[PDB]
């Protein structure tokens, strides 16, 4: 009876740590509103009804948002869907011309300057032989002066033919479900207060992962998951300053932004069934873009991530927010996309605070650009069209990236400055509380059994 | 800040020896690194993560300690390796050891 | 409503006995009654399910006869931690009427 | 507190609510279901059955004995399982239990087991 | 290879303002940062500042802001992505900055951070 | 019985459990293990490495003493000196994610010492048909 | 179909008796008319509402004869 | 015992053997059967195509007597009309694919012949089974 | 070094029965013990490594028991063509020590 026989146990619930391919799946819902109106309302599989996470008990597992996998998976898919939703639609190789820009139509301030040049140019027409003469408009970002006569050009006319996007298909998030497949399994950590590392004591298995708005925010990341009942700073390592850091708050807070500036949509036609869409008359005002928020809630919330602030650091620091240092225009602002328009928008109205260990409303002015050059490849940039009408969008901001400035010299303060940096750092403020796990079936464990012969 | 202070700064030993160089940190919890500067030449690191070592590294350097002790430990000295030493923690330094021919 | 009788209201045995509960309805409960054990001052705990099938964690000694109208618990090798007083359970229409309560000594 | 655990006032006033509250507890998916039940213990009679709810939906199902005098509501973010019986005369002096009515079925197709078990009583005396 | 190439030694006047060139080769340049160093004699090193090149998004030490600048300029061509110029320009300039200067670029392993830099350029020398 | 329940005992439930509870729903997480313009081609490619760990572990079992069945008694007895530990402490205490750490460097003479026992059974099964 | 059938009494064969027993209240039709005269469309749209209870059915009659082998061999 | 070789007896090493000596180390050739923009949908065409034909083989195995041993008697008597040829000599000196090449004319016959005696087996098992 | 006794150098029996040589060994060798065949002239042939399992190619006559430094080989049913000198090899430790040989009349 003291002599154990070998026992084979078949499913035996047991998983290690793995490495595989999660599948894209977004809601049936986004299908009802058919016909290539975004990207993946045709090339996903529609949602289960029942997303059917399942409470453990007794368990433990040690997480890490850091070496993750699968947030490397999300930005490939997203980069090549991105791109794959570009090859349909027109390349502006006649575009890159010379350009006779004048000044737009306003009462010029010597001092300012006109965020608008009036650009007519020679095109082709659909006919080969004929050419036209038209016009439109565009912003000083998008021009530059080639060298009395004043002729311009655009500035990515000597990297890569600009692909217009195509005006039918619009930018709006929507929820992607990453599901594994057969044999795999994604584990969500409940934990209230789990910083992102090392062991949760309350996860629960899952099919499919919850809603994902994919964003694209460099500093002040939009629509995210809200935290539970405090702020929670994350990061790799602390003393790291080359680390950036993710402070998820409890409470959003709203953030209002809008184009005021009434535009006119011009179609100019390039060729056989290609079509330019390019600015036409400002109805209006000539106004600047801007964004709103609240003074309150915002003094509130960066006295709330100052109280979280001073458990790393000690108590008695003085704690202060000065703006982005220097850079390119989308890492030093903040860059957003209110419905097909991309918004650069100052924040030095934000992070200009200072902190000791003892009904208005903060506006700021913005930028609009036409061109992008969307995870900054080699030979791949994108215009944009104009859309009709005043645009607004309201939004909550639910976090932030920070990152710790170079203290050295026996630094009694510690600054804080904001930078988006690496788009990876928004998706792992969404995919921080999952893991991907293999099922390895058939355990093996000694009883007090020999197989009868 | 961080304080990095190393002990024995100038070491006079022979070649063919051994050695053992200590840094001291003030805030433990992290890794550290080390860095050999020859006379009047560009800097080469020696050790990263406090026991790996790096590309073109012989076996002869090892790399201990925890805490805020650390040690770096040169087996069997050459000429070529009578240098100067560093320690670093993440954008600190220590003043260097100089290792010299007694 | 449907009436549930239990009998007896208490029955001594000595310590190894096979001793038997009746429980009875007025109406059609086919195999919808529980058994239920509760320590005095405690809560009731469960002992049969489906009037029939035993209930993982209790032992073998708590097995269960009857059908229709008419239940019978049994317990063979009466023990000390049978000190309790026992319930059956009608769970077939609303509302939920239970026994009147054996007790052990 | 252990589950199942009724907590709350353990006198009420005459002609006054009875309100008592109870440690419940969510499935271990979010596609369980518990039925959670308030159950007395009188001296004079044997156990009797209050009402309850369905942990799914917002109706009560509840013994008309007592004539639909009970409010019986439910908080699960809360862990609470609350009774507010009206009119509570001195015949409503009893030890209360809260019960989870549940079935452990294993695989998707059959019924597999029910658990029935019930937490420790909290005897309310009416006078 | 990884070839890190910095410009020549100079010789700068009081309260100017040097701009060095840093010129980097043999892998993807977009990927990894580049930070900057010092080294002053009779004070060991002491660090200035990082930018990564992707953006251009930088920090620099707390003692030497307002003085320092960081700029990069990629390679926009299909047929030559691996080499990039960054830059430092060192402003408010002391007899006390009289140093030898270095641009340099961390290891590729998995284990290893940002702070220990494996590749290193030949240096610079200032002379005020 | 009206007024009846159900927990939904769900696929993967049973990991901090001990041995003998997970014993009986392993079943249905050997159920669940199978199911489940280049994106086609990644699901696909997900898809048939499904299936390729799903018939490696059937043809790894089908060498062995048993063919379909999920429990399975061989005639190979336990060497003590892998874990020299009884029976009691770990079919009622240990959990699974432990025993699987706990003997991760034997599993590969387990596997040889199966395979070599099902060997022998079968030339002596045919062995004792010779005589027939 | 495979591991439909394999967690079930039979792994490999394609005939297979089990120790459920044939509950009436199903279909209530003797042997020789569901043996001799129906055909099999209309067998599978006789019982097409008791197909997973029976499914249920065969897999815990497995598993407790999988339970009740494996204590067979206990004793020995 | 320190000073210890090995020879590693791989997959496909008892071709030109005899038919007693692959026996042996048959199951570790049927263990390597198995695993191993457009070139991803060319080696997926060549993984499909295997898991084709191995589960081919396996059901056209479990038609027969038995369902994933690799030893299989069966009830059929060996017709002396196909080879003629007594025990020692097929089972001492001919090789595996001389024996292929030797009666690679009836193969299919002998599939009828399993497929009909394990049907009638089924048969009889069920009716056996009746009275009880 | 590790000293191998092997015992005797020689035995005589008639045909058909059944011998036993004995090796010991002055330390642990557990298991690690060869039976070697040498034909006078020729060279020594295989018959039982680890001490107790029969290789394939020599007869089931050839039957080995014994542990740790004392080991029994038997011969049942001796043969004319167990004319031969036999061997017990150490191979647990360096160097390879072997027995001093048993010859069969
Ligand atoms: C963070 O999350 C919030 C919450 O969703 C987002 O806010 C929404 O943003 C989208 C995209 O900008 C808005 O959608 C657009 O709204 C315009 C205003 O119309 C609204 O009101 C009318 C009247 O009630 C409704 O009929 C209409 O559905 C909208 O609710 C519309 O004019 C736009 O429609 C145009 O484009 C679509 C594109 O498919 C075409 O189909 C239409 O025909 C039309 O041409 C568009 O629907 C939405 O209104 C916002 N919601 C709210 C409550 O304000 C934030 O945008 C998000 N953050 C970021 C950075 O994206
Ligand atoms: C269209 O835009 C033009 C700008 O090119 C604008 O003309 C400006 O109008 C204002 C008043 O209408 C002029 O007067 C100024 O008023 C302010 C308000 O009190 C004063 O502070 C200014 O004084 C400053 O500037 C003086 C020099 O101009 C200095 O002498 C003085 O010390 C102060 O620094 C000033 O008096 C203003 O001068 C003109 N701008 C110019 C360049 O002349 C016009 O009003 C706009 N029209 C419409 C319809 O919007
Ligand atoms: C983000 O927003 C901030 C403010 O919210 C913005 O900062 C401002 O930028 C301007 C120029 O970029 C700064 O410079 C001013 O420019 C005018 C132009 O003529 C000067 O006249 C101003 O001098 C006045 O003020 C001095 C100090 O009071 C006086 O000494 C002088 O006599 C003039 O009265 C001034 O130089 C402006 O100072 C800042 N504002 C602040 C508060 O620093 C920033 O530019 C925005 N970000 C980006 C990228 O544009
Ligand atoms: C910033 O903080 C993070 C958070 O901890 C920190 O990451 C950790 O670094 C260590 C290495 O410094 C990683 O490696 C582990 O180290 C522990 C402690 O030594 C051991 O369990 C393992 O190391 C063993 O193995 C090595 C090689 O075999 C031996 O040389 C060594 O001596 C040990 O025996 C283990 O590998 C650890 O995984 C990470 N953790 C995370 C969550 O990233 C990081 O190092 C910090 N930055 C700096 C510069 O210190
Ligand atoms: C962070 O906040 C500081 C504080 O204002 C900003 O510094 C300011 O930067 C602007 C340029 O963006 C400077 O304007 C200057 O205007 C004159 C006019 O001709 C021009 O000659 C200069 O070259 C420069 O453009 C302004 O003086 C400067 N102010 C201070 C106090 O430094 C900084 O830009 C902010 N950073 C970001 C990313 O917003
Ligand atoms: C941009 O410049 C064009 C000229 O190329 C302007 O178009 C002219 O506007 C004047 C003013 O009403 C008219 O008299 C002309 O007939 C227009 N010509 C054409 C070809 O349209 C245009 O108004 C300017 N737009 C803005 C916003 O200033
Ligand atoms: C038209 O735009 C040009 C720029 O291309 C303006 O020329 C300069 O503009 C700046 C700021 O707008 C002023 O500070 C300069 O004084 C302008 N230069 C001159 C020589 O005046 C120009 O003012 C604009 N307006 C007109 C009517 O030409
Ligand atoms: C559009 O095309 C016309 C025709 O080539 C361009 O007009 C010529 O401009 C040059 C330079 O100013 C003159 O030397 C020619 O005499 C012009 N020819 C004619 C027929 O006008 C014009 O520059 C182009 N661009 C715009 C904005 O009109
Ligand atoms: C995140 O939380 C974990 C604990 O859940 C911290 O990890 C421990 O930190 C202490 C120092 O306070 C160390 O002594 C332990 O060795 C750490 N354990 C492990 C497993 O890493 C971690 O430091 C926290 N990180 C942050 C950024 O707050
Ligand atoms: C932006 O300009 C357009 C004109 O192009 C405005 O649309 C007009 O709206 C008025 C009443 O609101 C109607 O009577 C006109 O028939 C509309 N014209 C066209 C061409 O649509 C539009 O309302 C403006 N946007 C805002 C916010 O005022
Ligand atoms: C941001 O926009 C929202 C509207 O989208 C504003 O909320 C309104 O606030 C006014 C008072 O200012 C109320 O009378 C309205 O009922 C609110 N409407 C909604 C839909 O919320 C909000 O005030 C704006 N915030 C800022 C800072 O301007
Ligand atoms: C800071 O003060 C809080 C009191 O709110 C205390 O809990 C904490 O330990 C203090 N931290 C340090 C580093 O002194
Ligand atoms: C920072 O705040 C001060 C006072 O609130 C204000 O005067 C200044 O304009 C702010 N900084 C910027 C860059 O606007
Ligand atoms: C394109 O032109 C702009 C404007 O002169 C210049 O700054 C940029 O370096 C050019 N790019 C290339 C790749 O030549």
């Amino acid at each position: 009876a003291e002599n154990l026989w070998v026992t084979v146990y078949y499913g035996v619930p047991v998983w290690k740590d793995a490495e595989t391919t999660l599948f894209c799946a977004s809601d049936a819902k986004a299908y009802e509103t058919e016909k290539h109106n975004v990207w993946a309302t045709h090339a996903c599989v529609p949602t289960d009804p029942n997303p059917q996470e399942i409470h453990l008990e007794n368990v433990t597992e040690e997480f890490n948002m850091w070496k993750n996998n699968m947030v490397e998976q999300m930005h490939t898919d997203i980069i090549s869907l991105w791109d794959q939703s570009l090859k349909p639609c027109v390349k502006l190789t006649p575009l890159c011309v010379t350009l006779q820009c004048t000044n737009v139509t306003n009462n010029i301030t010597d001092d300012m300057r006109g965020e608008l040049k009036n650009c007519s140019f020679n095109m082709t027409t659909e006919l080969r032989d004929k050419k036209q003469k038209v016009y439109s408009l565009f912003y000083r970002l998008d021009v530059v002066q080639i060298n009395s006569n004043k002729e311009y050009r655009l500035i990515n006319c000597n990297t890569s033919a600009c692909t217009q996007a195509c005006p039918k298909v619009s930018f709006e998030p929507i929820p992607i479900h990453y599901c594994a497949p057969a044999g795999f399994a994604i584990l969500k950590c409940k934990d209230k207060k789990f910083n992102g590392t090392g062991p949760c004591p309350s996860v629960s298995t899952v099919q499919c992962t919850h809603g994902i708005k994919p964003v694209v925010s460099t500093q002040l990341l939009l629509n995210g998951s809200l935290a539970e009942e405090e702020v929670m700073i994350r990061s790799e390592n602390i003393t790291n300053n080359a680390k950036n850091i993710l402070v998820q708050f409890n409470t959003p807070v709203q953030i209002n932004c809008t184009r005021p500036n009434n535009n006119t949509r011009k179609s100019i036609r390039i060729g056989p069934g290609q079509a330019f869409y390019a600015t036409g008359d400002i109805i209006g005002d000539i106004r600047q873009a801007h964004c709103n928020v609240s003074k309150a809630t915002w003094n509130e919330t960066l006295g709330k991530v100052v109280k979280q602030l001073r458990k790393h650091f000690g108590n008695n620091t003085i704690i202060r927010f000065a703006n982005s240092s220097g850079g390119d225009l989308e890492v030093t602002t903040h860059s957003f996309n209110c419905g097909g328009e991309f918004f650069y928008c100052n924040t030095s109205g934000l992070f200009n605070s200072t902190w000791i260990s003892n009904n208005d409303s903060i506006t700021l002015p913005c930028r609009i650009k036409q061109i992008i050059n969307m995870w900054q490849r080699i030979g791949q940039c994108m215009y944009a069209p104009p859309i009709q009408g005043v645009i607004r969008c309201v939004s909550n901001i639910t976090g932030l990236i920070l990152t710790r400035d170079g203290g050295s010299t026996n630094s009694t303060t510690e600054t804080f400055r904001p930078g988006g940096g690496d788009m990876r750092d928004n998706w792992r403020s969404e995919l921080y509380k999952y893991k991907v796990v293999k099922i390895e079936p058939l355990g093996v464990a000694p009883t007090r059994c020999k197989r009868r012969v | 800040e961080i304080v990095l202070t190393q002990s024995p700064g100038i070491l006079s030993l022979s070649p063919g020896e051994t050695a053992t160089l200590f840094c001291k940190a003030s805030q433990g919890g992290n890794a550290m690194t080390w860095y050999q500067k020859r006379r009047g030449q560009v800097p080469r690191l020696l050790i990263y993560d406090t026991s790996r070592r790096a590309s073109g590294v012989p076996d002869r350097f090892v790399g201990s300690g925890s805490g805020t002790d650390f040690f770096l430990t040169i087996n069997k000295l050459d000429r070529e390796d009578f240098a100067v030493y560093y320690c670093q923690q993440f954008e600190f330094f220590g003043l260097g050891s100089e290792l010299e021919v007694h | 409503d449907i009436q549930m009788t239990q009998s007896p209201s208490s029955l001594s045995a000595s310590i190894g006995d096979r001793v038997t509960v009746t429980c009875r309805a007025s109406q059609g409960i086919d195999k919808d009654l529980s058994w239920f054990q509760q320590k005095p001052g405690k809560a009731p705990t469960l002992l049969i399910y489906t009037a029939s099938t035993l209930q993982t964690g209790v032992s073998s000694r708590f097995s269960g006869s009857g059908s229709g109208t008419d239940f019978s618990l049994t317990i063979n090798n009466l023990q000390p931690e049978d000190v309790a007083t026992y319930f059956c359970q009608q769970d077939f229409s609303f509302p939920l009427t239970f026994g009147g309560g054996t007790k052990v000594d | 507190q252990v589950q199942l655990q009724v907590s709350g006032p353990g006198v009420v006033r005459p002609s006054e609510t009875l309100s008592l509250t109870c440690e419940v507890s969510s499935g271990s998916t979010s596609r369980d279901f518990f039925y959670w039940s308030w159950v007395r213990q009188t001296p004079g009679k044997g156990l009797e059955w209050i009402g309850g709810m369905y942990s799914n939906s917002e109706e009560t199902n509840h013994n008309p004995s007592l004539k639909s005098r009970v409010i019986i509501s439910k908080d699960t973010s809360k862990n609470e399982f609350s009774l507010r019986l009206t009119s509570v005369t001195a015949a409503d002096t009893a030890v209360y239990f809260c019960s989870s009515r549940a079935k452990i079925y294993y695989s998707a197709s059959y019924s597999g087991g029910r658990i029935d078990v019930w937490g420790p009583g909290l005897l309310v005396t009416v006078s | 290879q990884v070839q890190l190439v910095q410009s020549g030694a100079v010789i700068k006047t009081p309260g100017s303002s040097v701009k060095i060139s840093c010129r980097a080769s043999g892998y993807n340049f977009r990927d990894y940062s580049i930070h900057w160093v010092r080294l002053i004699p009779d004070k060991g090193f002491e660090w200035i500042g990082w930018i990564k090149p992707l953006w251009g998004a930088v920090s620099y030490a707390r003692q030497l802001q307002g003085r320092v600048s960081m700029t990069r300029q990629l390679s926009q061509d299909p047929d030559d992505p691996d080499w990039g110029v960054a830059y430092m320009e060192f402003s408010g300039l002391t007899p006390a900055d009289t140093a030898e200067y270095f641009c340099v670029r961390r290891g590729s392993c998995d284990y290893c951070g940002d702070f220990p830099w494996q590749y290193w350029g030949q240096g610079t020398v200032v002379v005020v | 019985a009206v007024g009846i329940g159900a927990v939904f005992l769900g696929f993967l439930g049973a990991a901090g459990s001990t041995m003998g509870a997970a014993s009986m729903t392993l079943t249905v997480q050997a159920r669940n293990l199978l199911s489940g313009t280049v994106w086609g081609i990644k699901q696909l490619q997900a898809r048939v490495l499904a299936v390729e760990r799903y018939l490696r572990d059937q043809q790894l079992l089908g060498i062995w003493g048993c063919s379909g069945k999920l429990i399975c008694c061989t005639n190979v007895p336990w060497n003590s000196s892998w874990s020299n530990r009884n029976l009691s402490e770990i079919w009622d205490n240990m959990t699974w994610l432990q025993w699987d750490k706990e003997i991760s460097n034997y599993t590969q003479i387990i596997y040889g010492l199966l395979e070599e026992s099902q060997n022998q059974q079968e030339k002596n099964e045919q062995d004792l048909l010779a005589l027939d």
